[PDB]
């Protein structure tokens, strides 16, 4: 049946730390999915998978977005998709860490950060103002979203297939919704390093050593999300941890967000940088279906289906029709199907 | 019937030839075009597809 | 005038209560965009904007989406989108309502409310196995969705425009993710009733008298979303309030969606029965561009544009240059 797919979700998990087992087993009731969760180690919240059948599958890879800013007025940084088409056989294992969005700037149940947020309170706007820069009221900045891991162990060492980058978080004076151009990497000799990290957390990457307790960790660390900035836990009620998955945590700045090379962040606090998106990567391994593009508003996911293998028709490119089970192979260039449903015309 | 109102969240976006084989790769084997609860997020992916200098 | 939109958002406020003057300002700072917000009354929260042309304007009315269930495994309920056609005179003040998103069942800050979201506690499960009835505890229902609302005054009496309904409650056992068709209605002449409010609060309609605390209020009485159940107040602590503009409130259940007529509610505390849908309104002045599709997945949104007459002349599709009428139908 072509209209078989898997849909792995963040289990219902939220902030810093992944999901769970049981987690995950509520998420996949009554369902065709079933996982298995690393309760232990640098494996905690990363889903397990065994490939039912071989077969050529398409696996739609989506990070997860960044934190709004303490002005939770502009739009949060997206995360991004990344389409892969690879080829997987039997009893294959496929570690999938699904990202998760960082944490928001506002609303705050502490009740004198409440008040910061609704704008009765703006001493942070007054230090701005003074000092041209945050120093002593650290204010809210959105945690980085969490980057979506489709990986599998070959004898010793995980191998990526599949890595969609997560949103950077948004600064607290972000006055710009301008986002970058997308970064993918499309190459493994490319290090995996871990985003910058001034004042906030810059975005966790593949493989690197993190020492910062804010900045994300890569996934050879467990890729837990990153704490506060600290002077956001001293002389202040509030933190804005980094999602899942590499995702930055929140200082003045913007959190960085996760990916196969982690987002960067502000060297120093300014309250008005936003945190750099990760960047994703597709395996040699497997085909880029589509480029990197942000799409994601909360949580990331992962959307695994046989792919549809119509090279049967003139054209490399088709598509199922929802109306009709009969594949529909299109023709570019103004061309139109001919009758035998191949050939163009 | 469900091309207008992706229009109307869209606007005014051009697609090349290679953009157009991308295009019609998202508007119908992703399925945030696909199922009409995800307009936006397919929305949001056509927008950034335009942004792409591969698309004109 | 090229690309001349203006987008009205919730002002980055949240929950049951809508923004004030100060968050609509800062989140309208450096934009095309000014305006005023209510102080008190049933207009505290509503946005005041004055139309800079009498011209044909097309309205876009997005409502919000509920709160998830207690098990934030399932999608949340969608908010509803309302495509309007509509004819503005000079000056009018229109009279703008955000909706707000119901608030999610989990996670809470409250230590034994996270274990009991994350899994380590059962006693909703147990509940449901010894007499499978959740009232010494309270289930997880997120709030329901606040309705997108424009409308304006004749003789002080509100009349409405766009009206587009706020997304249902997920319930606690939400093993499914159907959702009813989507309804909305053209006719005026039907009374903007709410929805029923049971253990759960219903939706805020139109205009109605809410006695209800739990229960969102209707426009013509404020609008504010409602408080989670006492049964979830007590001896459990959830605090999972509904959204602004008719968002229903928290309980096993699921909170009802705002809109033109409330989203019912269960009258009995099923913890598998979601929050309903609303109604969403078309005023008879205006014309419906696209069915009316469940579509939001956060707080509601307004876009107002000025109309392109693309059926003006003989082909009905039309794409203006920013600075020339290039509309298309070749002479």
């Amino acid at each position: 049946d072509p209209t078989v797919h898997w849909l792995f979700t963040t289990c219902g998990a939220s902030g810093p730390h992944g999901p769970t087992q049981a987690q995950c087993n509520n998420a996949y009731q009554n369902s065709n999915l079933s996982v298995e969760v690393g309760s232990e180690g640098p494996l905690k919240g990363i889903q397990i998978w065994k490939v039912p059948a071989t077969d050529t599958y398409s696996i739609s890879g989506y990070g997860a977005a960044g934190g709004k800013g303490g002005k939770n007025t502009m739009m949060r940084s997206h995360g991004v998709s990344v389409l892969g088409i690879f080829n997987l056989e039997k009893d294959d294992m496929l570690y999938i860490l699904v990202g998760q969005q960082g944490e928001d700037a506002c609303p705050s149940t502490n009740q004198l950060i409440q008040k910061v947020c609704i704008g009765e309170n703006n001493v942070i706007e007054e230090e701005i103002r003074v000092n041209r820069s945050v120093h002593e009221w650290a204010g809210g900045g959105g945690g980085g979203g969490g980057a979506t891991y489709v990986f599998k162990m070959k004898d010793g060492v995980p191998v990526p297939l599949i890595i969609a980058a997560g949103g950077g978080g948004r600064a607290y004076g972000a006055k710009t919704d301008t986002f970058h151009p997308e970064r993918l990497e499309n190459n493994s000799s490319v290090l995996g390093l871990n985003g910058n990290s001034g004042a906030a957390g810059g975005g966790g990457g593949w493989n690197d050593n993190t020492s910062l307790l804010w900045a994300g960790k890569s996934l050879q660390e467990g890729a837990t999300g990153g704490h506060s900035c600290p002077q956001a836990m001293k002389k202040w009620g509030w933190e804005t941890r980094g999602g899942f998955g590499g995702g930055g945590g929140g200082c003045s700045s913007g959190g960085g967000g996760g990916g196969y090379i982690g987002g960067n962040a502000a060297s120093n606090n300014d309250p008005e940088m936003d945190g750099e998106d990760g960047v994703s990567f597709i395996s040699p391994l497997g085909i880029l279906y589509t480029p990197a593009l942000k799409v994601m508003e909360g949580h990331g996911e992962v959307n695994i289906k046989h792919y549809l293998n119509c090279s049967h028709c003139e054209v490399d490119e088709c598509h199922m029709d929802p109306e009709s089970h009969k594949v529909i192979c299109f023709c570019d260039h103004g061309t139109v199907l001919a009758e035998d449903g191949v050939s163009c015309i | 019937m469900k091309d207008k109102f992706l229009k109307h969240l869209t606007g005014p976006l051009y697609f090349s030839p290679k953009c157009s084989k991308h295009f019609h790769r998202l508007y119908h084997n992703t399925r945030d075009c696909t199922i009409p609860a995800y307009y936006k997020r397919c929305a949001r992916l056509l927008t950034r597809l335009a942004v792409s200098p591969v698309c004109m």
